[PDB]
């Protein structure tokens, strides 16, 4: 999955 | 003499993929005379080639600020990589040398909870969101605070304070008009971090 | 030549008649071949002649560390007083000064509330228990943990973090064995500020 910051992505594993 | 300093990516960066982590070798009192300056770069000990000089910068008191950035990668920074910036110039009897790292230690993820106003508190025009976030190593952190998908820029967060375990923690604090929380409006604390899953954890507060 | 650091009484001292609060000037870098500071002290430039001097240190990397200690009046420091330490030496062209002050500015009375751990912290063994001191000013504070008339020692506190508002705030951090929390016990957190009534209060907490 993957993780989105103010729909800025993250990281994903 | 000139005088060399080398600062970290910001954790961030290292943080959100999508974001570009750099290390930054800034040399100032760059005389005059002498103003030619020679980076050498190294990871682990082993010579990097993909540095790139900003534009020189002259300063109010007669000397050159020059500064070299090293793109580095999300993983070797969050896998401790030692960078080493060498710096050469004639007004220097030997070159000076600077190392740094994210700071050593197994990792450590945060616990994050986030707390109501105290009923005391509940007089007053304005209340206290808290963000609570406790355990982790390394200091290395974001917390922002939002609601319906935009930043709530209204907070303030403590620096990280060492515990007794050997983690740390902080607080973060934000102030919302009391009829914005009486209105049933959820909030949210985001915490970025490498030892969270994704790097990335929510927590939301609203009232009961 | 030597360098000179003056500081101001802890909060603590300030705040209760029966400690004795005081001013430090420190000097370092102090020459083996010129030990002798001469100290002068005002009070709003008023000189006074009541210092003490600490006995001399060697610090064994060739200098000594000499220390000036001039003992206050919580009202003169709480009323603002200004202090000058004026330091002279014969490394040095000219006297050193220095001065220092409690903050300037409206003193504002510290908003205390203390937080229960969340459910989301229940499942652990230990559990946090959290004093929100805020809308305080000046920054100078102390805060202090307690059950049943006994000291509770296992906190720690935030530096005082400067609001939006102009005032300060900070929180304190009490982790207890969750057992004692469900138990009923009353865990209570000490503030002193020269603001409050008394410069003291203290609020409690319990399941
Ligand atoms: C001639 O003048 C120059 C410049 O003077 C400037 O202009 C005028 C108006 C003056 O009033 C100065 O105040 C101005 O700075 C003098 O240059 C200064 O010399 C100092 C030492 O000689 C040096 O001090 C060291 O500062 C470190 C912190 O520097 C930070 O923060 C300051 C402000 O606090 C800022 O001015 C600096 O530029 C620097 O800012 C950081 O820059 C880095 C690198 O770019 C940023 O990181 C990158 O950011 C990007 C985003 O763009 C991205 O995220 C990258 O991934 C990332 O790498 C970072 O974000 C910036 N942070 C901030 C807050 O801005 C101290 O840490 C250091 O202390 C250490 O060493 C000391 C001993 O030397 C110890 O006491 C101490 O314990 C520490 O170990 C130094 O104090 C100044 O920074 C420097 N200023 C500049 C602008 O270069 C020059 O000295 C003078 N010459 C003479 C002959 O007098
Ligand atoms: C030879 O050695 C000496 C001594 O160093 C020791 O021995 C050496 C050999 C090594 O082993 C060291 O590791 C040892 O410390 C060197 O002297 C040092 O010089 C430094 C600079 O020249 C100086 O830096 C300045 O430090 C200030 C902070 O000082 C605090 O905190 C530090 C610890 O962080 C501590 O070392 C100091 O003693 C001092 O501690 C406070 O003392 C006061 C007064 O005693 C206490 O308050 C009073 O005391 C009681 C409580 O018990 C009572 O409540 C009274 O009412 C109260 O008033 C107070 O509680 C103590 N606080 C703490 C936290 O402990 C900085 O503020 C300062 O920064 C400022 O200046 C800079 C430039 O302008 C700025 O960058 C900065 O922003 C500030 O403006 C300096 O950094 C060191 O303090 C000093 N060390 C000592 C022990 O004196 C010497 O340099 C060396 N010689 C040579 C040739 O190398």
């Amino acid at each position: 999955d993957c993780a989105w910051h103010l729909g800025e992505l993250v990281w994903c594993t | 003499g000139p005088s060399v300093f080398l600062f970290p990516p910001k954790p961030k960066d290292t943080l959100m993929i999508s974001r570009t982590p750099e290390v930054t070798c800034v040399v100032v009192d760059v005389s005059h005379e002498d103003p030619e300056v020679k980076f050498n770069w190294y990871v682990d000990g082993v010579e990097v080639h993909n540095a790139k000089t900003k534009p020189r910068e002259e300063q109010y008191n007669s000397t050159y600020r020059v500064v070299s950035v090293l793109t580095v990668l999300h993983q070797d920074w969050l896998n401790g990589k030692e960078y080493k910036c060498k710096v050469s110039n004639k007004a220097l009897p030997a070159p000076i040398e600077k190392t740094i790292s994210k700071a050593k230690g197994q990792p450590r993820e945060p616990q994050v909870y986030t707390l109501p106003p105290s009923r005391e508190e509940m007089t007053k025009n304005q209340v206290s969101l808290t963000c609570l976030v406790k355990g982790f190593y390394p200091s290395d952190i974001a917390v922002e605070w939002e609601s319906n998908g935009q930043p709530e820029n209204n907070y303030k967060t403590t620096p990280p304070v060492l515990m007794s375990d050997g983690s740390f923690f902080l607080a973060s604090k934000l102030t919302v008009d009391k009829s914005r929380w009486q209105q049933g409006n959820v909030f949210s604390c985001s915490v970025m971090h490498e030892a969270l899953h994704n790097h990335y954890t929510q927590k939301s507060l609203s009232l009961s």
